[PDB]
């Protein structure tokens, strides 16, 4: 029970030809739990390798992604590391300060915006002031405004938060954007430019996106309808 | 009777006296089942302190006192003898064969001199099982104070002294330590703690989920990275295993070497310790008096090129596990007793009121 | 051509990967090929332009990985190199075949360093010796297992936390016959008090004397500043680097924590902080001589060997 | 004292020597100054006048009934045992050196140690001491089944299926102080395996340990293992 | 407040007359003025007593002094089991600790300027009338000797222990505050007089001392303090900023390190630094 599943499954061109043949076999685990029960007939015994000093992982959460996210900036994916640039980017390039700290070019941070653990800033996010950012990744070209905290975050590009904002485990996508006097709670998820207006605290479980039926809400210039 | 453990491996040439035995073998393999020479209790306790299983010295020293509170529950009196000397005669066997298993802590050996002042000092007048019953009662209330109300009076004060926003290091696993710092966290101080760990014990981790289950925000690393995080940390906390006569603190051996860092980044150490860990015994290096450990267990698993697996082939080749070492007296500051805060220039003269003087 | 890029991008992925190659002498022959290769395969009219060629790759090949100095401080040689040849040919088509035969000067300088400093590894070395290192360095076992063909001494190898290195030194001088004694790295200062002097190895000298190594050797030099041990500092010269220390903050390279803390400890992964550095940095006033294949010097002679060696209009690269 | 050796008798001495003889000379050798030895009544209640005729220092043997079992069988010496008991049987030929299991017994403070040797599988902890679980088709309509929290508290599970039982057990005084208290288990081979091991899978809680030898093996009631008992005591009592 | 009047009262009508001597003169007349039958009720009316000499005062020696008289009380009040005769045992035994006390100078004196040589120099900081006690024993044991002493700029007092010293007529030179460091190679003994001595073997004492104790550290020099008993603290600060905030108030007050620290000069005589401690965990606070 201590295999975490890579999905890094190397593979004969006989798996193919398995394939092939059974066409029930949807995915992967349709495939082994196939070549288990079914031994004496397509024998194919399927063999197996174990990391103990390597690190390996795939995303289908929130969880999965935070988590990921989470080991990624604790540097647990080295030498696979954001101020590396291993995609030879000049706006993804950055520079490792002390407690994982990852620092853009032309960042402008204000007086009294402390960053304690596990903090990336991309290019051109700005930061206010008096601000408290922790276990958190902010995207480029980023606007943050005065007296907020963000902990266990995920803000990608184009974001812009107001001041007085309170954000807890959430994701915010592309483009976003946030009022004053918001608090957010921790699992929400925020896409592609939802706008949330003053005086509006969402609850834990909150997906809210443009799409009406696969959201659980499409907000607005105002949170209620 | 009870014959000795062989030494194992190459000894150092510096610690050619020190003894140096194995955990693959121990000492039960020529000796009897129901246990006639040395007490079924006291053999329990000398196979979970020769195989690691008990490694503090307060829980060293407090399952020393539960199997002889075993002992003289399951104690009768012979004819034409005293429980005075016949119990010091009895004993000295067990001690012997628990020194023979691993080389004893300070504690251990302090409880030893305090059970042996104490069974002495009985009364001709009493029965046995009165007598009995007063060792046992002296013995648990013994414990119970200096161990619960001297590590009460530590944390309470170690608590008017960690300010809020401060950085804690501690290093290794201690009881008093983790403690302190959940009585800290749970009184009301914001802080972090930094863990040093040193190989092959890898014991810290312990105290780090110490740091987790109390919710107190935990950094753990290793002796290299002291030098790194010593310009971030403010304050170090150290446990002391036992302090000498002239205010040395015999520990772990990654203290004095910390607190030498630590000195060179101004840091002032403060280590914990009772006075029941204190010694008239003195000594200035770690070579005179020390602990050896087995020398299988520095190899490590990095990839398949373990290099001291077949390290007795080679003759020219000496492998050593230090236990502990002895800090100066010029480097460490605080000694938090339950007396109050002292220097180490203060440890004897505390003894001198711990001898009734 | 299309092969000198290929070959750079191979270079330039290989250092940002991992180490390729293992020690640091074939790599510094690599890059001296590497820029032979650069200077032989293009077409400049002034010096300059092949300077700013240079200094353009030196950039790229720096920011590959800015931890490892040696391919650094190898194109900033070859930039005083091409400096010297431009002020003595100043005061114009022969150049290129100076700057190959300064090269192969240099190859032959560095194929020849490791038993430079073996052959003047006699003066530091009497009987019955109590020796500690740290880390693993084919110089510094070379030194020790050179000099231990006519004296007999003790070696105590201590090994470092997040890659025990020191095994295979262990193992490496054991076959010599050196009485070599292995400890951990908690144990310095329980040992300091015996050790006589201490010979260790470096990964990148600085311009001020100062050195970043391999961790722990910092806590190793606070000991025997302490006791007063000698210092001795078996380096090569392609290991001199002049990038000072307060530059950037980009001084340690971290690693992955596993070595650490591993990934089976538990859920409380999460709320931890886990930090790894493999580099420690030393300052001058902990070091008492260094041992170069051109002799022993002092850490205050390490600004002479700069600028004999580097230019100060090339610090930026 | 700290062990008081029970050596059970149901359904002896065919071979080249008595069968009684290696499990008391084992015990005589190493301690054991007193035995209890529970003498046979299932297939004749003769034996124990051919129990009494050997020459060892000390031994206690008891009249028994019939129809009755292992547990029985402790239960039946209940008001007589004051410390822990270690269980043996008569048809066990063993070279292995017994303080492996009493070390396991003593260093971890369990509340039932055994010892095998290489039908029934085994799940034992990756150190290699601590088993977790054990079953056979005997009693199992399903194939089998694990408990999630053996799986949450102990991730790896390495199982045998070669091992036989070579009934050598390690018992506290509260374990039969509930086989007492429970008179419905008459097999205790399968009764205080099995309820411990369901039990030990609760923190404070109980220790099952284990000894896998690879030395010698034990024997069987039946003809199946009695050809290669005088091959094993030929070779093998001459040391003893 | 008549207890901050009477510490004025007393404190004023004689310049040559310490803060600490005085706040406990205050503190033994409000025990006399305060004639309540109570153990607590004496303890509660002392402490309020000190926090108004806190208050008022922000001197390092009054708060410790305060201590010692409170512990003092608490020796007396767990000694004597009734309080009728426990209150005339207080004030018996105060009235002779404070006659004790007042005589505590004269012995530093006699027993403290033996160790000054003759033809050397002396190092000193700021006006304090023990160091002016000593130095004039020292005088009259014949004794020749130059004198620096600390301008110690927040309150220039310095200058005010240089002209008590001239007219003493010996030869004393006001040396630049800046200039601790410039003096300390031709100063063969430093001679210190402090106002708080902390558990340990340290010193509270004024701003410009600390550095010139580390002036002592690497020039050898043996840095001498001199201080009564009355000044012992039970206190430990780590760092600058662990000692209390309120005898701070441009700091006033620098912790000095007692490995900085040769001797103490006490009315238990020449001691090492680690004898207050001794007599700190034999009072027990």
């Amino acid at each position: 029970y201590d295999l975490l599943d890579c999905h890094i499954s190397i593979c004969s061109p006989q798996v193919a030809q398995l394939f092939t043949d059974n066409f029930d076999y949807q995915t992967r685990d349709d495939f082994v739990r196939g070549l288990l029960v079914n031994e004496e007939i397509l024998g194919n015994q399927i063999h197996m390798h174990v990391t103990a000093k390597e690190y390996g992982a795939r995303v289908s959460n929130l969880h999965m992604y935070s988590a990921v996210c989470a080991d990624v900036i604790r540097r647990w994916v080295y030498p696979l590391t954001p101020e590396a640039n291993f995609t030879d980017s000049t706006t993804q390039s950055c520079t490792h300060s002390r407690h994982n700290i990852y620092r853009g070019p032309e960042v402008s941070l204000g007086h009294g915006s402390i960053l304690e653990e596990n903090v990336l800033l991309g290019s051109g996010t700005v930061i206010g002031s008096n601000c408290f950012i922790t276990n958190s990744v902010i995207g480029p070209g980023c606007h943050i405004g005065d007296n907020v905290v963000l902990d266990q975050t995920y803000l990608w590009q184009g974001v812009r938060v107001a001041a007085g904002a309170q954000i807890h485990q959430s994701l915010l996508c592309d483009n976003a954007e946030v009022k004053e006097r918001v608090t957010l709670k921790p699992r929400s998820v925020l896409t592609s430019q939802v706008v949330v207006g003053p005086n509006i605290t969402l609850p834990e479980g909150s997906v809210i996106s443009l799409h009406p039926p696969d959201a659980e809400e499409d907000e607005d210039d105002g949170e209620f309808s | 009777q009870v014959p000795t453990r062989k030494d194992y491996g190459s000894k150092v040439s510096l610690f050619s006296h020190l003894p140096q035995y194995s955990r693959q073998n121990s000492l039960t393999q020529f000796m009897s089942i129901p246990s006639s020479v040395i007490h079924p209790a006291m053999v329990r306790l000398g196979l979970q302190y020769s195989q690691g299983l008990v490694s503090g010295s307060n829980a060293r020293c407090i399952a020393l006192l539960r199997a002889l509170q075993q002992v003289i529950q399951d104690y009768t009196t012979p004819p034409n003898e005293e429980l005075s000397r016949d119990l010091v005669n009895k004993l000295k066997p067990y001690m012997s064969f628990l020194t023979q298993c691993r080389p004893l802590s300070a504690s251990m050996h302090n409880a030893i001199k305090f059970l042996n002042k104490e069974i002495t000092s009985v009364g001709s007048s009493k029965r046995e099982e009165e007598a009995k019953s007063e060792l046992r009662a002296a013995i648990d209330r013994y414990v119970q104070e200096k161990i619960v109300l001297a590590a009460q009076a530590i944390s309470r004060f170690a608590y008017q002294k960690i300010s809020n926003g401060d950085v804690i290091l501690v290093y290794g696993c201690s009881s008093l330590v983790s403690r302190i710092l959940q009585e800290a966290w749970t009184e009301g101080r914001r802080f972090r703690v930094v863990v040093v760990d040193s190989r092959p014990w890898l014991e810290g981790r312990h105290t780090l989920r110490s740091l987790v289950h109390a919710g107190v925000p935990a950094s753990y690393l290793l002796i290299p990275a002291a030098s790194y995080v010593l310009p971030e940390v403010s304050k170090v906390l150290l446990g002391a295993h036992a302090l000498l006569a002239n205010g040395s603190v015999m520990s772990r051996v990654g203290t004095a070497q910390l607190a030498l860092v630590a000195r060179a980044h101004n840091v002032p150490v403060l280590v914990c310790c009772e006075t029941y860990k204190f010694c008239e015994r003195v000594q200035t290096d770690a070579f005179v008096s020390n602990e050896l450990d087995d020398p299988d267990d520095l190899q490590c698993k990095r990839g398949e090129h373990v290099a001291l697996a077949n390290w007795q082939n080679h003759a020219s080749l000496r492998l050593l596990n230090l236990v502990y070492d002895v800090t100066p007296p010029e480097l460490v500051d605080l000694v938090i007793t339950e007396l109050g805060m002292i220097p180490c220039s203060s440890v004897p003269v505390v003894l001198r009121v711990k001898s009734s003087d | 051509g299309s092969e000198l890029s290929e070959r750079i991008e191979s270079f330039v992925e290989t250092l940002k990967r991992g180490g390729g190659p293992r020690s640091s002498e074939e790599m510094a022959r690599e890059t001296l090929g590497l820029l032979r290769q650069i200077i032989t395969d293009h077409r400049w009219s002034n010096a300059g332009e092949l300077m700013e060629l240079i200094r353009r790759e030196g950039r790229r090949m720096t920011a590959a990985q800015p931890s490892e100095t040696t391919v650094g401080n190898m194109v900033r040689r070859v930039l005083k190199i091409i400096r010297e040849e431009y002020g003595r040919l100043h005061g114009y088509a022969q150049l290129q075949s100076n700057i190959i035969e300064a090269i192969n000067e240099l190859l032959v300088e560095l194929e020849g360093t490791m038993e430079n400093i073996a052959a003047q590894a006699l003066e530091h070395i009497h009987s019955n010796e109590v020796i500690m290192t740290i880390g693993f360095s084919r110089t510094v076992e070379a030194f020790l297992k050179e000099a231990a063909r006519k004296r007999k001494f003790h070696v105590i190898v201590a090994e470092c936390a997040p890659f025990c290195q020191g095994h295979e030194m262990a193992v490496n001088l054991s076959k010599a016959g050196i009485e070599t004694t292995v400890m951990t790295d908690a144990a310095i200062f329980a040992v300091m008090s015996r050790v006589n002097k201490v010979i260790i190895g470096t990964k990148t000298i600085l311009a001020n004397g100062a050195l970043r190594a391999v961790t722990g050797t910092h806590t190793l030099a606070l000991a025997a500043k302490h006791h007063s041990t000698p210092l001795i500092v078996c380096a090569p010269m392609f290991k001199l680097s002049p990038q000072f220390p307060n530059e950037e903050d980009s001084f340690h390279k971290f690693v992955a924590p596993e070595e650490v803390l591993p990934f089976t400890e538990g859920d409380i992964l999460e709320k931890v902080s886990v930090h790894c550095p493999v580099f420690d940095y030393v300052p001058p006033e902990l070091i008492t001589l260094f041992i170069s294949n051109i002799g022993g010097n002092a850490p205050s002679y390490i600004y002479r060997l700069m600028s004999e060696l580097y230019h100060p209009d090339d610090h930026v690269l | 004292m700290e062990f008081q050796a029970v050596v059970m008798a149901v359904g002896l001495p065919v071979g080249n020597k008595p069968l009684i003889w290696y499990p008391l000379n084992l015990l005589e050798r190493v301690g054991f100054e007193e035995v209890i030895v529970v003498t046979t009544r299932d297939v004749q209640k003769a034996l124990c006048a051919e129990f009494k005729m050997k020459m060892k220092p000390d031994i206690v043997c008891i009249p028994d009934d019939a129809d009755m079992g292992t547990a029985d069988s402790l239960r039946y010496i209940y008001p007589k045992l004051k410390t822990d008991v270690l269980v043996l049987s008569c048809d066990l030929i063993t070279d292995v050196a017994l303080h492996e299991v009493v070390d396991l017994f003593r260093a971890y403070d369990a509340s039932l140690a055994m010892l095998m040797r290489k039908r029934d599988f085994i799940g034992v902890d990756s150190t290699g001491k601590r088993l977790l679980f054990m079953a056979n088709e005997a009693d199992l309509d399903e194939e089998l089944v694990i408990k999630g929290s053996i799986l949450q508290k102990h991730p790896r599970i390495r199982f045998h299926t070669g091992l036989v039982d070579a009934h050598l057990y390690c018992l506290k005084k509260y374990i039969v102080d509930f086989l007492m208290e429970n008179g419905s288990i008459t097999s205790i081979r399968s009764e205080l395996i099995p309820y411990l091991v369901r039990k030990q899978f609760s923190l404070k809680s109980l220790d099952i340990y284990s000894f896998i030898k690879e030395a010698n093996t034990l024997n069987l009631a039946p003809y199946d293992a009695c050809w290669n008992a005088c091959r094993g005591d030929r070779w093998e009592d001459l040391s003893r | 407040k008549e207890l901050i009047e009477y510490f004025k009262s007393q404190m004023k009508e004689d310049p040559d007359m310490a803060s600490a001597v005085a706040a406990i003169r205050t503190l033994l007349e409000f025990l006399k003025r305060d004639k309540g039958e109570t153990i607590q009720g004496l303890r509660a009316n002392l402490t309020s007593a000190i926090e108004t000499l806190c208050g008022v005062d922000s001197s390092v020696a009054v708060s410790s002094g305060g201590e010692l008289f409170l512990r003092f009380i608490s020796l007396a009040s767990l000694e004597y089991s009734d309080y009728s005769k426990c209150k005339k045992i207080m004030i018996e035994r105060g009235e002779l600790f404070l006659r004790r006390i007042s005589l505590s100078r004269n012995k530093i004196a006699d027993l403290c300027h033996t160790f000054i040589k003759d033809g050397a120099t002396i190092l000193t900081h700021a006006y304090s009338r023990v160091v002016l006690r000593v130095l004039e024993a020292a005088v009259a044991a014949k004794k020749r000797f130059s004198v620096y002493v600390t301008e110690s700029q927040p309150d220039l007092s310095g200058k005010k222990m240089a002209k008590a010293l001239c007219h003493l007529n010996v030869p004393v030179t006001v040396v630049l505050d800046a200039a601790v460091g410039y003096i300390m190679e031709k100063a063969d003994l430093v001679i210190v007089g402090a106002e708080g001595v902390v558990e340990n073997g340290g010193i509270i004492n004024k701003i410009g001392t600390n550095q010139m104790a580390v002036c002592a550290k690497a020039q050898n020099k043996p840095f001498y303090v001199v201080a009564e008993s009355f000044k012992f603290v039970r206190l430990f600060p780590l760092n600058q900023q662990d000692v209390p905030d309120k005898f701070k108030y441009h700091p006033w007050v620098d912790y000095t390190a007692p490995s900085l620290i040769t001797l103490l000069f006490t009315d238990l005589g020449v001691l090492t630094p680690s004898a207050v401690s001794d007599e700190l965990i034999k009072l027990y606070l």
